């Protein structure tokens, strides 16, 4: 399912034409501080639901689990320990 | 004198007085329900350790940099 | 013709790092790869350097690990090199399989470099856990002790097993030797794994992050990749400088600088953490050899992802609700992570059968489901 | 600049002339540069602090 | 597990050699030097540590020779094969107060008391845990603890019963260079020098670091403009399709 | 422009600088840990004291394992070794050649035929005999009878001190 | 899953009144979130294509349809590298999604099922 | 290669363990040096420091 | 404190000397070798100690 140079194993490519220029003649930062800002900005808004959905649930577990598991072990505790086990 | 045991009356007064109270109440229950007879066949005794521990936390977390300060 | 295509050793060096065709997409989630390769590199030169100077008897070893650190040039840094690089090995192997996981990189046609990839995951755990014991500390006994004791759950000739393992009646010297021993081994093996995967990969080349051919647009590996690559080798040696210069001792245990005493049980007993996801799916089932059965299955089931997973389009950049299947299962493997470490108290117990669930039911339920319904709604939705 | 990379550059063993013959000097420099600094931000603190004393 | 099991945690104290920039105080070195020969000495080894290790660190060539010259340690047998003994040298390592184990449990109530060559690195919380315990006996065990015999009470350790009394008093140790030696002072001096006697690299370590930082950083900054460099034809390609 | 060129070198050349500068750093220190550790550093160099010891007496010091023979030899030992003639001498040298202060013969201890102790003081040029096949070591400790090929080999040793001397 | 699969099972659906009146919205908005099309992409340019009935089913394109596709495919690789996004007319419009392939790899598809069922055959 | 040079290669195998097992069962020292029998003595010289045979 | 037991199966052969030093004041200055590797340590093996003990 891959050739080499020369038979790569595309279909025919015709009626493209493609562009571009020196690494010498370009700026390479050209519009760094755009990207920067707005395109990173675009970019991590799409995404951020798939981080903070999960994230935020298995956190939330976490944090009930640890803090039940810290109250069980207080003499507050003592009797809903004794059930526990 | 230990700089530490002047630092730690301090904060024990001020700032970590509520933490100091518990302490105190605890004791008190403890050594009156250590006086009463019958307590060596008891199910539950009581320590203090765990108002103890609040107490100490709440002091070293008002004293510790100034105690380093001053060594 | 040029000399590098022509002279046929040269040729095969050409035809993986530098003419090699790659997609021009590919994403810094391919670095990982390389940082695998360098991770490999750092522990064959640090682990053959404290070969030079460690002693494998039991009544020498913990020695020979203080005077590496007291009295070797540079030795200090030698040890904490090899210890630190073997929690990035398994931070960047994470990635890697993470990568694989989320952009398809299992399915057709690269079922073989994905199964290859399997087993050099069994090899470096392996290999980890041999090297663990060789300081002879409390965890390393403690640890070895728990860890070859899960053998006896094999049937009839378990114990028999177990006792062929040690060299005799527990952990000791014998243990320590052949440990010794067979983690020089290992890595080497661990290495010709790696080169099998890559020739396997070779056929079909790199997949990209559309999920698409890269026939159509190809870059050479040099010198694109070759430098975006040093990008990565340096963030890394930024993270290993902070680790190895600054905080030698935050991912180790401290019982590990306490001689191995065969009378002493630690407080807790624990694996490295990059094993603590296993260990808690041990935990979960109560049997001994079921738990035993579900830790292996827990590895052994990436094997099947290439049938489970129904989708007609490769990897996850196009699919939303692949994605959030994903986020949880990995989200669900660190808790396993961290359940592996907490005491076996409530409501840790029963949180970590669920966890347990949760994992194998990726696997076996969910996938499936979710990419069945992702092929209706991608035909359904662009009717 | 047509000068500087005439001498310097363009022939690829004086560039690499003139970077091995840098890093020489930047590692000599720079060892110099850094044992000075740190023993400014740890002053009174090290053993060549107190060691007049014994 | 109860707050007691575990021990209560210590204090983050600031440190001298806290910082990444930071090296131990070499003064505190050699009076926690002191501290521990004149106090932890009697119960605890510090046997990875030898006499040369002291030099340039807390004192002079002079002053660790003269260390080992006044102890003797057993030589090579004589020509008849009898036992001999020797002055130290300072390759010698730092002897210890028992001969064995079972000697020092005898001594102890039955507890053994560790060596405390890497006891900074052996414990949760290191420099502190150290200082917490030393100066963390409180003059009463909180209402309702039961020691056991020979234990005493200190809540940093698991448990709370420790077979090690209190040993740090205003004015044990009478420090050579004036300082006053109160507990909270030796305590802070001798959990500096244990530091120091599980990590002695750690103010070169820290050094190279540094050095390491600095130039990581320079080339992991060069490397994005040589990469973004070369990148560029491929960032800025263009195409004009014009469909067959 | 040339100048244009020149920029993009310089960042090329700067990273290649600090990638030699870099290298040659992590070479010199890792490869460092194959030079002698600080424990083997520690066991060369014995010193030892010269003041307990007698005219007309040899100390026999450990050093490398090796035992080396200090005789404090006395004026005439000195003149009994200084005659023979260093033409007629297997390994022909002189006290002076051997010793650098002639009241302090320092010597490796083992007989230079197969390596066992000569005893001291007895032989037959009066100086040491090794019993092992019977060769005879002078008061330079130089061979005179016997199987050995070489001389008492002389350590290298320095008056660090007038009173002490380092191996 | 083959093609096959997916496209009867999605028959299925859109006869029922019940299931389309709850599926084809979903579906809809499912299309929406995926993005492929602010890439320029048509739905069956996603289609995973290493395989022998795809690649059978792919030099079946007319050569139009051919050229257009690896047109689209080099432009979403170069909006992939640069971390853009299509704008203007390379945006793919719904009416533009057209599924120009699933009539080739179906017809490739019925002929290697044909070809699995006729060799299991029993003479009766 | 297979199968004439796998059953070729499979004679000079046997013929090669045939002479391996005639020295490692019947004569497992005529290789060596005795001297290697002795502890490493940094005091005594042997009589001869030869190299192995095949050096 | 020191203590003695009595040996068992597993307990090596004790030697007549504690030390070398020992072991050359008894011999006249002269270390008499282990004897557990002899046979393999000299050339003859066997027939040298039987030539050198009747020789
Ligand atoms: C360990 C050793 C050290 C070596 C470090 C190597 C790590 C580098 C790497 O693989 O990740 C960098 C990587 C940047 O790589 P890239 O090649 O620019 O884009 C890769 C993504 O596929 C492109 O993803 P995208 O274009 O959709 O951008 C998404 C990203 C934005 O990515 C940006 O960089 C902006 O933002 C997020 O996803 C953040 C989530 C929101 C949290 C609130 O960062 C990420 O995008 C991480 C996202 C993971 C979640
Ligand atoms: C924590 C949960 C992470 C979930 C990721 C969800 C997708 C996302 O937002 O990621 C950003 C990006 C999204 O990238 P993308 O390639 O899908 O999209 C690029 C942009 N478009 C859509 C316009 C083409 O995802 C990645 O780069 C994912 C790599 C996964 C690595 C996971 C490591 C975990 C290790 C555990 C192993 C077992
Ligand atoms: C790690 C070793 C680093 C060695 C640095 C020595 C100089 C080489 C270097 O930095 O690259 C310059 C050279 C050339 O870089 P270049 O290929 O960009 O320069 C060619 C164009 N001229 C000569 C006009 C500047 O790299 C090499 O020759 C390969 C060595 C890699 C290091
Ligand atoms: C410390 C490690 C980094 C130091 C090496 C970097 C090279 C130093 C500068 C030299 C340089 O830039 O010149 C190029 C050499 O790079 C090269 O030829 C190599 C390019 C990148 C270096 C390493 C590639 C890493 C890729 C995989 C990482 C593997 C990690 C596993 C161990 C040739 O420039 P040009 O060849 O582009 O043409 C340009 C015209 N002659
Ligand atoms: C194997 C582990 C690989 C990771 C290397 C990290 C640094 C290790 C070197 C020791 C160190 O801290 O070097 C510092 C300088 O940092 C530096 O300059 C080193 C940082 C550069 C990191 C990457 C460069 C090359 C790494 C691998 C190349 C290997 C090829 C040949 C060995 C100290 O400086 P010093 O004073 O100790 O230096 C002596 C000459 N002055
Ligand atoms: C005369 C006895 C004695 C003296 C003096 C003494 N210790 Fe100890 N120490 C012990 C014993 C016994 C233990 C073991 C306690 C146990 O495990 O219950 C111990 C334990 C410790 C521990 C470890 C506690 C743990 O976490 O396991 C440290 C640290 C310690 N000592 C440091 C010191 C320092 C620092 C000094 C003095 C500056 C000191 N000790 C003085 C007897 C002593
Ligand atoms: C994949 C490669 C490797 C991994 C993941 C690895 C992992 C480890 C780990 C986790 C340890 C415990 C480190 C500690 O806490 O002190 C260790 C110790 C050790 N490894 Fe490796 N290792 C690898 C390769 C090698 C190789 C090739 C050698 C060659 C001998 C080696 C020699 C050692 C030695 C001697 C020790 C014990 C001394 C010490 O603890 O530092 N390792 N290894
Ligand atoms: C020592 C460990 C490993 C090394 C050095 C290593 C190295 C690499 C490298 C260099 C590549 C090509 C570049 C890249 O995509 O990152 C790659 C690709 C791959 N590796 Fe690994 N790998 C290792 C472990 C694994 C493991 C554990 C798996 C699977 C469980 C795996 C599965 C793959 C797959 C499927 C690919 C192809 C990914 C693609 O390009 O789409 N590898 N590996
Ligand atoms: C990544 C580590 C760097 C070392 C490289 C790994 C060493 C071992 C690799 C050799 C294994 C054989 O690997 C095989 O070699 C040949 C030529 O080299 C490659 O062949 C490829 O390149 C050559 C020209 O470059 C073409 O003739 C051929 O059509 C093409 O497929 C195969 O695609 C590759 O699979
Ligand atoms: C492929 C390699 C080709 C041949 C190259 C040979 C390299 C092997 C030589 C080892 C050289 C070590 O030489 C010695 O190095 C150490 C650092 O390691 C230096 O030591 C110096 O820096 C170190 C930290 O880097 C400090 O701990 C030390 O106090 C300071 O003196 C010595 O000043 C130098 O004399
Ligand atoms: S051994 Fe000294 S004389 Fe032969």
């Amino acid at each position: 399912y891959m050739g080499w140079w020369g038979h790569m194993g595309s279909p025919p490519q015709k009626g493209i034409a493609g562009y571009t220029i020196s690494p010498f003649a370009a700026r390479p930062f050209a519009g760094v501080v755009h990207a920067a800002i707005f395109n990173t900005f675009r970019r991590t808004k799409n995404q951020a639901l798939f981080v903070i959905l999960p994230v935020s649930f298995f956190y939330y577990v976490w944090t009930q689990a640890s803090e039940k598991n810290e109250w069980l072990y207080t003499k507050a505790g003592r009797h809903e320990l004794a059930k526990a086990l | 004198p230990d700089p530490a045991i002047a630092l730690h009356e301090a904060a024990a007064e001020g700032p970590c007085h509520d933490f100091k109270h518990h302490f105190d109440e605890c004791v008190e229950r403890v050594t009156k329900a250590q006086e009463a007879e019958d307590y060596d066949h008891a199910e539950y005794k009581e320590d203090c350790v765990e108002e103890f521990f609040h107490l100490q936390h709440c002091i070293n977390d008002n004293t510790a940099d100034k105690l380093f300060r001053v060594l | 013709m040029a000399l590098r295509k022509k002279n046929s050793l040269l040729n095969m060096a050409n035809s993986y790092v530098l003419d090699s065709p790659q997609p021009s997409n590919l994403n810094y989630f391919w670095n990982f790869g390389s940082l695998l390769a360098l991770c490999l590199v750092i522990q064959l030169a640090t682990g053959i350097t404290l070969a030079m100077h460690y002693t494998s008897h039991a009544s020498l070893a913990f020695d020979s690990v203080e005077h590496i650190m007291r009295d070797v040039n540079f030795g200090w840094f030698i040890r904490y090199a090899h210890a630190n690089t073997a929690s990035f090995f398994f931070i960047c192997i994470y990635a890697h399989m993470g990568r694989n996981i989320y952009y398809g990189s299992y399915k057709t046609p690269r079922v073989l470099p994905w199964s290859i990839g399997v087993i050099i995951f069994l090899l470096l755990i392996i290999t980890a856990f041999m090297g663990y014991v060789l300081v002879f500390g409390q965890m390393s006994l403690w640890g070895a002790t728990v860890i070859c004791n899960l053998v006896s759950a094999i049937p009839w000739l378990g114990e028999d097993i177990v006792h062929f393992l040690w060299g005799g009646f527990s952990v000791g010297n014998p243990t320590l030797q052949r440990f010794f021993a067979l983690h020089y081994l290992m890595p080497f093996v661990l290495a010709v794994f790696a080169l099998l995967h890559l020739i396997a990969l070779h056929t079909a080349g790199s997949s990209n992050p559309l999920g698409i051919t890269s026939n159509v647009d190809k870059l050479s590996m040099h010198p694109y990749y070759s430098f975006k690559d040093l990008i990565t080798v340096f963030a890394f040696l930024l993270m290993f400088t902070l680790f190895v210069f600054f905080s030698p001792d935050k991912l180790g245990h401290p019982d590990n600088y306490i001689p191995a005493n065969p009378m002493v049980t630690p407080a807790s007993i624990v694996p490295e953490w990059y094993l603590l996801p296993f260990y808690a799916i041990l935990r979960a089932i109560p049997d001994k050899l079921g738990g035993v059965i579900a830790m292996v299955a827990a590895i052994l089931i990436l094997l099947i992802l290439p049938i489970v997973d129904r989708s007609i389009i490769r990897g996850n950049a196009f699919k939303p609700i692949s994605k959030l299947l994903f986020g949880f299962f990995i989200c669900n493997f660190l808790l396993l992570g961290v359940l592996g470490q907490v005491h076996i108290e409530p409501p840790f117990i029963v949180l970590g059968q669920i966890c347990t669930i949760f994992y194998f039911s990726y696997f076996l339920i969910l996938l499936p489901m979710v990419s069945t319904i992702e092929n209706i709604f991608f035909y359904i939705g662009s009717l | 600049a047509t000068t500087f990379y005439n001498v310097f550059v363009k022939r690829n063993s004086a560039f690499v002339a003139t970077i091995l013959a840098s890093a020489f000097v930047f590692d000599m420099t720079f060892e110099t540069a850094i044992d000075n600094f740190w023993d400014r931000i740890n002053a009174g603190k090290q053993w060549k602090d107190i060691r007049h004393k014994y | 597990m109860t707050a007691a099991e575990h021990g209560l945690h210590p204090a983050e104290y600031p440190w001298p050699q806290n910082g990444m920039l930071s090296t131990f105080d070499h003064a505190s070195l050699r009076r926690g030097y002191q501290v521990y020969k004149e106090v932890c000495a009697a119960c605890h080894s510090l046997d990875r540590i030898a006499w040369r290790n002291l030099v340039g660190v807390t004192h002079t060539t002079d002053e660790a020779k003269a260390f080992a010259e006044e102890l003797e340690y057993d030589d090579e047998p004589d020509d008849e094969g009898n036992p001999r003994k020797r002055p130290g040298k300072l390759a010698d390592y730092i002897p210890g107060p028992y001969p064995n184990e079972q000697a020092a449990r005898a001594a102890n109530q039955g507890a053994l008391p560790p060596d405390l060559s890497l006891i900074a690195k052996a414990r949760h919380g290191g420099a502190d845990y150290i200082f917490a315990l030393l100066t963390g006996y409180p003059d009463e065990p909180p209402a309702g603890v039961v020691l056991a015999p020979g234990m005493n009470y200190n809540p940093y350790f698991p448990g709370g019963g420790i077979g090690m009394a209190r040993t740090l008093f205003d004015g044990v140790v009478e420090y050579e260079d004036g300082t006053p030696a109160t507990t909270s002072q030796m305590a802070k001096d001798v959990a500096a020098f244990l530091t120091w006697a599980a990590e002695p690299e750690h103010d070169e370590r820290k050094k190279l670091g540094l050095k390491a930082i600095i130039v990581i950083s320079a080339m992991l900054g060069l490397s994005v403009y040589i990469k973004k460099f070369k990148w560029s034809p491929i960032k800025n390609r263009k195409f004009i399709y014009n469909p067959p | 422009t040339d100048a244009n060129r020149l920029f993009s070198y310089f960042m090329i050349g700067s990273f290649g600088m600090l990638s030699a500068a870099g290298a040659k750093a992590t070479v010199q220190d890792f490869l460092s840990n194959m030079s002698a550790s600080a424990d083997v550093l520690a066991m060369a160099k014995v010193e030892v004291k010269l003041g307990a010891i007698p005219l007309g007496k040899n100390v026999i010091i450990k050093w490398r394992g090796k035992p080396i023979f200090i005789r404090h030899r006395t004026s005439e030992e000195i003149e009994e070794a200084n005659e023979v003639n260093v033409a007629t001498l297997r390994d022909p040298q002189t006290d002076d050649e051997r010793v650098q202060k002639p009241e302090w013969l320092v010597m490796i201890g083992v007989c230079t035929h197969l390596g066992c102790v000569p005893i001291g003081e007895a032989g037959d040029f009066g100086g040491w005999f090794c019993p092992c096949h019977g060769s005879h070591y002078d008061i330079s400790g130089r061979i005179r009878r016997g199987p050995a090929p070489l001389n008492l080999e002389i350590p290298e040793y320095d008056f660090a001190d007038a009173e002490t001397l380092v191996i | 899953a083959s093609i096959t699969s997916v496209v009867k099972t999605s028959e299925l659906i859109l006869k029922s009144p019940l299931l389309s009146k709850i599926v084809v919205p979903l579906a809809k908005t499912y299309v929406k979130f995926s993005g492929y099309r602010q890439l320029g992409f048509k739905m069956n340019d996603l289609i995973i294509e290493e395989t022998p009935n795809m690649q059978l089913a792919l030099r079946r394109l007319p050569p139009t349809e051919s050229y257009d596709r690896v047109y689209r495919l080099i432009r979403a690789t170069q909006f992939s590298l640069s971390h853009k996004l299509a704008t203007g007319n390379d945006i793919t419009k719904p009416e533009e999604d057209d599924h120009y392939l699933i009539p080739y790899i179906l017809d490739v598809e019925a002929e290697a099922f044909e070809k699995d069922a006729l060799d299991n055959l029993e003479v009766v």
